């Protein structure tokens, strides 16, 4: 598993891989593991797959709530808090989790890595999974927050390639989305079989 | 004056006001009639013009695939009740893997029912119910009361007007049992007319009909399924 | 656990309890809150100073969060368990969203909570009404009443109390975007108001301004007295 | 059941509550307590009402009821009821030390129990604490303080008030011999029992129908110290001298 | 002198039938039905020129589908209609779809009559709602609009109008709707049945509207948009 | 007002709320049940309201245990309340003790269920009396019979119901003590017949149920072979 | 029951045309010691319904008062409904089911066998709740010992009448006894038909050949 | 590990916390505050488990924060740092302990300076100078040579560089930046931030 | 005492353009030995939706009666039946509220859509949730999907028309790949119960495999 992203100025990219597997064995690959919450926000699957795709959907109720109850859309630092605070009552319990909820608020882009181990932090740059340290390395090289954004599309997909060549665990097709400022898009499934053929 | 506050107190005639005043709602809520023959039970109601633009109600409840419903008196009290007797036709299938028979249920509604009207701060249940089932033994169509016993009918009415229906049905009671199903429907709907002002009759936006059989599920019939049953009446 | 029924409806659809604590507002001294473009003044009217309060402890004008300030009129104790339950919710909301909350967030909480209480088994309603005012992140200032049936408005300006009825006549014909142009006329918009209701009339007034960040001041009484003779 | 309650806590039709203001009578017809605010420590003036002959001398005062290291209460009205509350203000007042390792400040132990007394008049269908109570103290945010709370559950910071019998009279008093800012605690001893006469119905006083305690700080330490009987006789004689010289 | 839970000598449960005059005190809503959108459109009821009428929030979302109107005691309402919120989102979560406007109506009216003072709950309700609600929605059954009286029964209308001058729109309701007519004529309907009912002089301030399309979403009214109606009329 | 609960006495020393609660059973129809040397017959003068009903609706003869019957009279829904009380007692005694209840304890269990409803304003007392009847090869035959009150006393013939004194005359000059079960049948019936009013209350449908030796202590409804040859003698001596 | 105690062994079933026999031997061991040597494991449920467990016999003792007194409630009301053979392995199988969840199981392994409406039932049910039914069933070392005695009969013939499948039987609880340890030379045979449950007595395999 | 440390001086609680948010073998954030500001004059830095340094510090800073709105006065250092160590030690044989370890740093106006240590084991323990992690071994004798009581505060930033330079030599952990900040009596003043 | 018994059975949903074919074996098993040979692990659902359930079969038998209760208190409060779609959304929810304690069932859906076209949804046993175009899921799911990505997915082929699945050749290569699956895993062998939803409502096929 590797999933991906950065914040940069037009917004922020969010990338990943599609492999999942039990054991050595692949159970599938074609999993939708950048997890859309709602119009605005979304988040990643990294971890234990049912755990991070439920305690999102729960995330995406409560951001449903809120805005139903408050008027007005839920900010990306709330979104991640209230996460934060769902899974840290199963502290120990065994959520295998580590997420990255992404979109924009008031407060202009925003990029929270949650870990069910119980972190909140910010940032810039983040990549989670097992492949996730061969995706910090090509990230960290083409990385720049005046990227452009057919450039920004580029070395995510290719981060997300370079850990699939790497990691056994990581594979499938690249899934690059991004968030602008009227909500995310999804704007490429490019193959990873099919990126080897452009990358080389 | 004094004892008609409280279902825990009896009156000194050996009468307890507060049960024959729920007893009351269901005598002023609308006609519904149940009936059998020796293959089907037949449940007819009267939707009740709310006014005349609402979709009148719904009065017939699924309840099983074996069992449903008919409702005269407080509705929220009704479906209080119908989800208690979901639950339980559930509760056997998840346990016997069979259909929960009919006098069963209504045993367990009636010792539901004679709970509230025995402690202190809690109303009797203000709902009649005609409940038509097929089980292993027949057709079946009991008739449960506020007053929390039930009685196992071959036919019965209960609601506004509804004594001019039980007329009508005692009268042709005698040839219930060998009805078909079409025979055995309008004889619930030429009962169901008799409970109507002069000026009203038998639509079929206004009535909705319960049936159920031996190779037969419990189905409701809806506003244009009730035309077969009205072109004879 | 006392469960009974306290607040029950009345023929002619009526809850008694709910209008009997409204009634013991207008029993209660005499606030008054007016919303300027950026500037929110609430002002109580004390009825006796007597000369021998410590005064810094039956002042009527709380203050919630750091940017939400409130004011109430009714049975005094029934205002201190509403002031500390909202100044908790406060808290806990900027533990869970990280963001002050709006003006309108712990209005809804206060009515919500005024409302449960007017249908739960074995409470009386609270006898209190409640003028909120604030601040939004955006920074349009808000004016905010809760009644003790549970209900909440928005409000231009507003008055509870004793003779709320004659000082909410007399804000409704001069309440003005002339009135509420600058930040000192607006101080002396409640100060005129609430000298229609003082009955015995001077500096036996408490009023505290809350303008934008650098937030909530109680103004002193003779910082007060300045206004009073700037408009005798 | 429904016909056996009384609702205690419910609204009157004007907007009251009948049984707080039922339990303020209870307190009009109690022992007559006051309390005076000085520059150096605030005082309390019970009028005792147990003054029988063969009533003995056990435990410390008769209405008092040291609450901490720093501050004392004194009560009027049921004798029962304030037992109760004292024992709840001692456990507040020690849950703050368990928990911040600081003495409770005064203006929080004093909310802390007007909170106990409005739930019993808002929720849970019992009478209320027919106890109006004051409060003396010191503290590090105000220094030396005092406090009256009445069964409604609301409370006052005072500089001079009074509880109990004739305790409109007594207030009238207290408004015109005291001076903000400008009373010692010598001061406020003398001015206590020239409330103590006009407010007690009796010829003069005898000591053994009044109890008066002070608090004061001494060297970085609050001592609450219920005057004895010939510390009191002598201020009696203070004033039954001293108002001779003025007539 | 009596509990809660009191039947009446007629059978009509006392605080209920309390709770209905409750909401002849309330303002006046109007929601029509059509197949092509259903229009909610209430009276604001401005007390006094200072109220800021943008907080009078009679009309609310209950789900991107469905929408709510409200008479009566709006601070009941709030409980009533967050269970509403809770209930639908409840729904998705286990679902994956959007719920339908009869079972959120339902699922709200199954909390009328859930009050009493005999150890209903920790916390429970000591009294009934003094609200009726007006749910109106899209449906994969369509445009929707449905009733819910504080007795627990709710009811599908075409056209319904609740509140203090419920009584005389209703009569205005019969005449003017029929099965065909458009949501632009539903909207304009609901408005010369406003200015009938009104006691002030009816603008864009003082009236509160909201439609539920089949192709978009609920959406209020904004102050330009109202402009537009209030001049047709 | 000495009579709104049953947690308050008269000046007189009378709880009504249990007295008024008794004569709910004094309204029913007359319910008897015969304790004779083989065992113990019941019977019920069953008034069926309309012909609407089908027989065996409402019924009043209860098994309560594979050996114990019960006949009840008054409130029918507390009737039906109570007789699940009594399965779950003797339902608990196999549970814990392995055998079939005594007739003499699950009486006493059930009549102390029923007087503690006798003391206080939160519950109003059960509006019916009822009777029980086993037989053991061990205990006997035995009779019980619980009143609203909570009184239970062993008879050899009870009568609850409306015809209560005049059932009572009919069974004392009966001597049962000598008779068979078969034998009782054919009296039960006829002091039914003769109770019945056929002009207050039109229609009724007796039941009948024994247990006794020769159902090896089983409790069962007496079959319609034996009750209508019982029904026809109740006819013919009623002349 | 984390820990059996008096357990027996392997309980044989199998249906013919016209009924159900099932067998088990009269035997419950504590840990390879026959201790108690008389001890029925063969319930007669209701009249169409009978009941043999492996396992142990505590814990059937419990599920003997509990499913039989369950048979009482349902006789006492008296409208003519019985609880089926499989309304019975249904009801068991939720028993051992919601046991196994608590992890507190019923350490036992039933065998339900039945004939009701003209159709015979046999049924498995284990001590975590997987249950089927089956022509032929053997629990315990009878799956590994006799059910393959079983299955041969019933592939070539698919239907048996009650004089050749209590001869199967007989052959069948013989092997067990040749070469199960926890077996003993006691067993009791009981047959449902249309006239009800009929557990025969004392039988032996005392015609063991042992050729040394 | 993750490091903080706090030097009182005469009028001043000078502390610093490593910027780091680690994980298994990689790094997440480079800028990570570990400082969590309780009133204007009170600051507790915190390190330990994941997650538990979130839900304790803003639990302490939500009860703090709630202190000064009910009062109109806030705690001072000493009380604010027992009642942080009465809700780490009744939880510690709870459901769900902290495994957060502490550095409690505030200035009070009569009082004066204050630092405070506890553990995760919550034993309070009011020090000149503290410090934790595993950088505390290789810092805690740089600050028992150097340090005097009446330090200057320009001395004590000079001092705290001496033990963040032996981090970098000395320590295997790569922590480069630090988040440095003075609790004076004018409140909590962000200094520059001392990097490698 | 362990909760949990692996009882084999392979499942083999398979969607299609207007159909949908959800296929299992009907061998129970236990260890080394075979419990039944007659017991699919396919369940019809509604009108247009079967289940498969493999893994442990006491969980097997206990979510099947949960779906089938739930299926109804759907149909209750909403007065319509449940699209393929809800249930595999309910199932994922079912499958989570038991996590620490977790069912130990590999489940397919297999049903047609709101839209009438065949939907497939796969689970892991904690309620991950997908929907693919075919599916494997149990003993012999490492061996099945290898085929099915070859011969369904086209994968691995170089000019080849991808042609639309029809109804045969889909039915042909379910019957194939389970007599591959039978030839190499112990746990599969006795039928092959073939549920085959289209418009029409679902039929249900069998056809033999080796046994064992």
């Amino acid at each position: 598993t590797t999933t991906l992203a950065f914040k940069f100025r037009h917004g922020v990219i969010v990338a990943a891989d599609s492999r999942a597997t039990a054991g050595a064995y692949i159970a599938s690959q074609t999993v939708k593991k950048v997890i859309e919450i709602n119009p605005y926000l979304l988040g990643t699957m990294a971890g234990g797959a049912a755990d991070c795709s439920f305690w999102e959907r729960l995330l995406a109720r409560q951001c449903r709530i809120y805005e139903l109850r408050n008027k007005e859309r839920i900010s990306v630092a709330a979104a991640s808090k209230l996460l934060a605070n769902m899974v840290y009552q199963y502290k120990g319990m065994g959520l295998s989790m580590g997420t990255m909820i992404c979109g924009w608020d008031k407060r202009g882009p925003g990029l929270y890595y949650v870990d069910s181990e119980g972190n909140r932090i910010s940032g810039a740059t983040f990549s989670v999974g097992s492949g996730s340290v061969y995706a910090y390395g090509v990230m960290d090289r083409g990385y720049s927050y005046d990227l452009e954004v057919e450039q920004a599309y580029d070395l995510a997909r290719r981060a997300i390639y370079q850990a699939t060549y790497r990691d056994a665990y990581s594979g499938g097709a690249v899934n690059l989305y991004h968030v602008r400022e009227d909500g995310w898009i999804r704007v490429s499934s490019d193959n990873v079989a099919d990126l080897h053929e452009k990358y080389s | 004056n004094q004892y008609d506050n409280d279902v825990t107190v009896w009156s000194p005639q050996g009468r307890i006001h507060q049960i024959e005043y729920a007893m009351e709602a269901v005598k002023q809520g609308s006609a519904t009639v149940g009936l059998k023959s020796k293959t089907h039970a037949v449940l007819v109601a009267l939707k009740r013009a709310q006014s005349e633009l609402a979709a009148h109600q719904k009065k017939i409840l699924h309840v099983d695939n074996h069992i449903g419903i008919s409702i005269a008196g407080l509705t929220a009290d009704a479906r209080l009740l119908c989800n208690f007797m979901r639950q339980e036709c559930l509760d056997s299938r998840f346990v016997f893997d069979r259909p929960l028979p009919v006098s069963r249920l209504v045993s367990l509604i009636g010792s539901k029912t004679q709970i509230p009207t025995q402690r202190y701060g809690r109303r009797p249940y203000g709902v009649g119910l005609l409940i038509a089932g097929y089980d292993d033994m027949g057709p079946h169509i009991f008739q449960t009361c506020p007053s929390a016993n039930y009685f196992d009918c071959r036919a019965m009415s209960i609601g506004a007007r509804s004594q001019s229906a039980r007329t009508y049905l005692e009268r042709h009671m005698s040839e219930f049992m060998e009805c078909n199903l079409n025979e055995l429907v309008k004889h619930g709907l030429r009962a169901l007319r008799e409970t109507l002002p002069a000026e009203q009759d038998l639509t079929t936006k206004n009535v909705s009909i319960g049936i159920v059989g031996k190779d037969l599920e419990f189905t409701i019939y809806d506003d244009d399924d009730v035309s077969p049953f009205l072109e004879g009446l | 656990s006392y469960d009974r029924a306290i607040t029950v409806f009345s023929p002619d659809g009526h809850l008694f309890q709910v209008e009997y604590a409204q009634e013991a507002v207008k029993k209660g001294s005499t606030a008054v809150g007016v919303r300027g473009r950026d500037i929110v003044v609430l002002g109580v009217e004390k009825k006796s100073v007597a000369k021998l309060q410590d005064e810094r402890t039956v002042r009527k004008i709380c203050a919630l969060d750091d940017n939400v300030c409130m004011a109430f009129a009714g049975l005094t104790a029934d205002a201190r368990i509403v002031i500390n339950r909202a100044r908790v919710e406060c808290q806990s909301h900027r533990l869970t969203v990280e963001d002050p909350v709006t003006v309108e967030y712990i209005t809804r909480y206060i009515a919500s909570l005024k409302q449960r209480y007017t249908q739960s088994n074995g409470r009386r309603p609270f006898g209190i009404s409640a003028l909120i005012v604030g601040f939004d992140f955006d920074g349009t200032p808000r004016l905010y009443q809760t009644d003790p049936s549970g209900t909440y408005h928005a409000w231009k300006a507003n008055a509870i109390g004793r003779g709320a009825k004659s000082v909410r006549e007399f804000l409704e014909k001069n309440y003005t975007d002339e009135a509420i142009e600058t930040d000192d006329l607006t101080i002396k918009l409640v100060i005129k108001a609430l000298l229609e209701v003082v009955q015995s009339g001077g500096k036996n007034i408490e009023l505290a301004v809350m303008r934008r960040d650098q937030s909530l001041k109680i103004l002193n009484p003779e910082e007060i007295e300045k206004y009073v003779a700037e408009i005798e | 059941s429904r016909r056996y309650d009384s609702r205690t806590t419910i609204f009157s039709p004007e907007g009251r509550l009948y049984q707080v203001e039922y339990a303020m009578e209870a307190i009009g017809h109690a022992g007559t307590c006051l309390g005076i605010l000085a520059n150096d420590g605030v005082l309390l003036a019970a009028e005792r009402r147990n003054i029988h002959k063969l009533l003995d001398e056990v435990f410390f005062s008769e209405k008092i009821y040291k609450l901490n290291e720093d501050m004392a209460c004194s009560v009027a009205g049921i004798t029962s009821d304030a037992n109760v509350l004292t024992n709840e203000l001692r456990l507040i007042a020690q849950r703050y030390l368990l928990q911040y390792q600081e003495p409770i400040p005064c203006e929080q132990l004093v909310t802390a129990l007007c909170d106990i007394k409005q739930a019993y008049t808002q929720f849970g269908g019992k009478r209320p604490f027919g106890v109006s109570l004051l409060y003396i103290g010191w503290d590090k945010h105000y220094g030396f303080q005092l406090y009256q709370s009445d069964p409604s559950g609301n409370y006052g910071g005072w500089k001079a008030t009074c509880i109990g019998n004739n305790s409109a009279a007594a207030v009238s008093m207290l408004k015109q011999d005291y001076k903000e800012g400008e009373m010692t605690l010598k001061s406020a001893l003398a001015l206590a029992i020239k409330v103590l006469n006009k407010t007690m119905d009796v010829s003069k006083l005898s000591a053994e129908k009044v109890e008066i305690a002070t608090l004061t700080r001494e060297n970085g330490k609050t001592v609450i110290r219920v005057l004895k009987q010939k510390e009191v006789e002598q201020l009696i004689k203070k004033h039954e001298e001293e108002e001779a010289k003025a007539e | 002198d009596r509990g809660v839970n009191t039947f009446s000598p007629e059978g009509r449960l006392f605080q209920v039938e309390y709770a209905i005059e409750a909401i002849k005190l309330g303002s006046t809503a109007i929601g029509i039905q059509t197949s092509e959108g259903v229009c909610l459109a209430v009276e604001k009821r401005i007390t006094s020129p200072l109220m800021e009428p943008s907080s009078i929030e009679k009309i609310v979302e209950i789900d991107a589908h469905i929408g709510c109107a409200m008479s009566g005691l709006i601070a009941d309402a709030k409980t009533l209609i967050d269970k509403a919120r809770v209930e639908t989102q409840n729904h998705w979560f286990t679902y994956n779809e959007t719920m339908t406007v009869e079972s959120v109506t339902q699922a709200v009216s199954n909390l009328a009559l859930q009050f009493g003072e005999e150890d209903a709950d920790p916390g429970a309700m000591s009294r009934p709602f003094g609200v009726a609600l007006l749910f109106g929605g899209v449906d994969e059954k369509g445009p929707q609009l449905f009733h819910m009286d504080p007795s627990g029964t709710f009811v599908q209308c075409d056209a319904r109008a609740i509140g203090s001058a419920s009584e005389g729109a209703q009569s205005s309701l019969q005449e003017v709707y029929h099965k065909s007519m458009t949501l632009k004529e539903a909207i304009k309907s609901s408005l010369i049945i406003l200015k009938q009912v009104m006691e002030e002089k009816l603008n864009a301030t003082n009236i509160e509207l909201a439609t539920v399309q089949p192709g978009q979403n609920f959406h209020m009214f904004t102050k330009e948009e109202l402009e537009e109606v209030i001049k047709d009329i | 007002g000495y009579d709104l609960s049953a947690s308050t006495f008269s000046p007189d020393g009378r709880v009504f709320q249990v007295e008024y609660a008794m004569k709910a059973v004094e309204n029913s129809s007359t319910a008897i049940g015969i304790r004779c040397k083989d065992g113990v017959v019941f019977g019920v003068e069953k008034l069926v309201l309309s012909k609407l009903y089908e027989e065996g609706s409402n019924k009043r003869l209860f098994n309560v245990d594979r050996h114990v019957g019960m006949a009840v009279a008054g409130l029918l829904a507390d009737a039906r309340s109570l007789a699940d009380i009594a399965r779950e007692e003797a339902s608990n005694f196999r549970s814990n003790f392995g055998y079939n209840i005594p007739l003499k304890h699950l009486a006493d269990r059930v009549a102390m269920y029923v007087h503690a409803y006798t003391l206080y304003s939160a519950v109003r007392p059960f509006g019916c009396s009822f009777m029980l009847g086993s037989y053991s090869v061990n205990d006997g035959a035995q009779l019980y019979m619980i009143d609203p009150s909570g009184v239970s006393y062993g008879y050899w013939g009870c009568a609850i119901g409306k015809a209560r004194q005049a059932a009572k005359t009919e069974i004392e000059k009966l001597q049962m003590k000598e008779m068979t079960c078969r034998d009782i049948v054919k009296e039960v019936a006829k002091i039914i017949y003769i109770v019945h009013d056929e002009v207050k209350d039109k229609a009724f449908e007796l039941e009948l149920s024994w247990v006794g030796e020769l159902t090896n202590g089983r409790h069962e409804i007496v079959p319609k072979d034996i009750r209508e040859e019982a029904e026809k003698y109740a006819k013919e001596s009623l002349k | 029951t984390q820990n059996p105690m008096v357990t027996g062994t392997s309980v044989l079933g199998v249906k013919f045309e016209g009924g159900v026999v099932i067998a088990a031997d009269m035997l419950g061991s504590y840990g390879s010691l026959a201790r108690f040597r008389n001890i029925s494991r063969i319930m007669r449920v209701n009249n169409s319904t009978m009941l043999g467990a492996s396992g142990d016999y505590a814990d059937f003792q419990y599920l003997k008062q509990v499913l039989g007194q369950m048979v009482i409630d349902e006789e006492l009301l008296g409208d003519g409904h019985s609880y089926s053979p499989r309304a019975i392995h249904s009801w068991l199988t939720r028993a051992m089911y919601s046991r196994r969840s608590k992890m507190n199981p019923l350490w036992n392994t039933m065998v339900i066998g039945g004939y009701a409406d003209g159709e015979s039932f046999l049924g498995y049910v284990d001590m975590l709740g997987v249950a089927y039914e089956a022509p032929s069933l053997a629990t315990g070392y009878g799956a590994y010992l006799a059910q393959p005695l079983l299955r041969e009969v019933l592939e070539k013939q698919p239907v048996l009448s009650q004089t050749e499948a209590r001869d199967l039987v007989e052959r069948c609880m013989r092997v067990l006894y040749y070469r199960d340890a926890r077996s003993y030379n006691r067993f009791q045979i009981a047959t449902v038909t249309e006239k009800g449950v009929e557990i025969e007595g004392p039988l032996s395999t005392e015609t063991n050949w042992d050729i040394a | 590990m993750e490091y903080l440390i706090g030097i009182q001086g005469p009028d001043y609680v000078l502390v610093a916390s490593d910027r780091v948010a680690a994980s298994n073998i990689v790094q997440m954030k480079d800028d990570h505050d570990k400082m969590f500001k309780m009133s204007e004059k009170i600051l507790l830095l915190c390190v330990g488990e994941a997650g538990d340094t979130v839900q304790f510090a803003e639990y302490i800073q939500k009860n703090v924060q709630l202190y000064k709105m009910r009062n109109g006065y806030e705690l001072s250092p000493t009380a604010a740092a027992n009642f942080t160590r009465r809700n780490l030690a009744d939880c510690l044989r709870s459901r769900t302990p902290y495994h957060v370890n502490l550095l409690l740093a505030g200035y009070d106006e009569h009082e004066g300076p204050a630092l405070y240590y506890m553990d995760y084991l919550a034993a309070l323990a009011k020090a000149p100078f503290a410090a934790h992690g595993y950088g505390a071994f290789l810092t805690l004798s740089i600050l028992d040579r150097y340090y005097t009581p009446t330090i200057s505060r320009e001395r004590a930033v000079e001092l705290l560089r001496k033990c963040l330079e032996e981090l970098q030599k000395r320590f295997i952990l790569n922590l480069p930046t630090f988040s440095v900040r003075i609790i004076d009596k004018n409140g909590i003043h962000d200094l520059d931030n001392i990097s490698f | 005492f362990s909760p949990y018994v692996f009882n084999g059975g392979t499942i083999l949903a398979i969607a299609g353009e207007d159909f949908a074919i959800v296929a299992s074996d009907t061998r129970l098993s236990e260890g080394f030995s075979i419990h039944t040979r007659d017991s699919p692990k396919c369940y019809k659902l509604t009108d247009k939706t079967v289940i498969g359930c493999s893994g442990f079969h006491g969980d097997c038998l206990t979510l099947t009666k949960i779906i089938e209760a739930r299926l109804k208190m759907y149909k209750h409060s909403n007065n319509k039946a449940m699209t393929t779609g809800a249930i595999a959304a309910m199932l994922s929810t079912i499958l989570y509220s038991r996590r620490f304690f977790p069912y130990y069932v590999y489940n397919i859906i297999g049903g047609l859509d709101e839209e009438g076209k065949g939907a497939v949804y796969s689970f892991d046993p904690v309620g991950s949730y997908q929907r693919d175009s075919f599916k494997a899921g149990g003993s012999a799911s490492a061996m099945l999907q290898p085929l099915l990505d070859n011969q369904v997915g086209f994968k691995n082929m170089q000019n080849v028309e991808h042609v639309p699945l029809s109804l045969d050749r889909a039915m042909r290569l379910v019957k194939d790949v389970f007599i591959s699956a039978a030839e190499r895993d112990v746990y599969t062998g006795d039928a092959l119960r073939i549920c085959i939803v289209t418009k029409e409502g679902i039929r249900e096929e069998t056809v033999s495999l080796r046994k064992d």
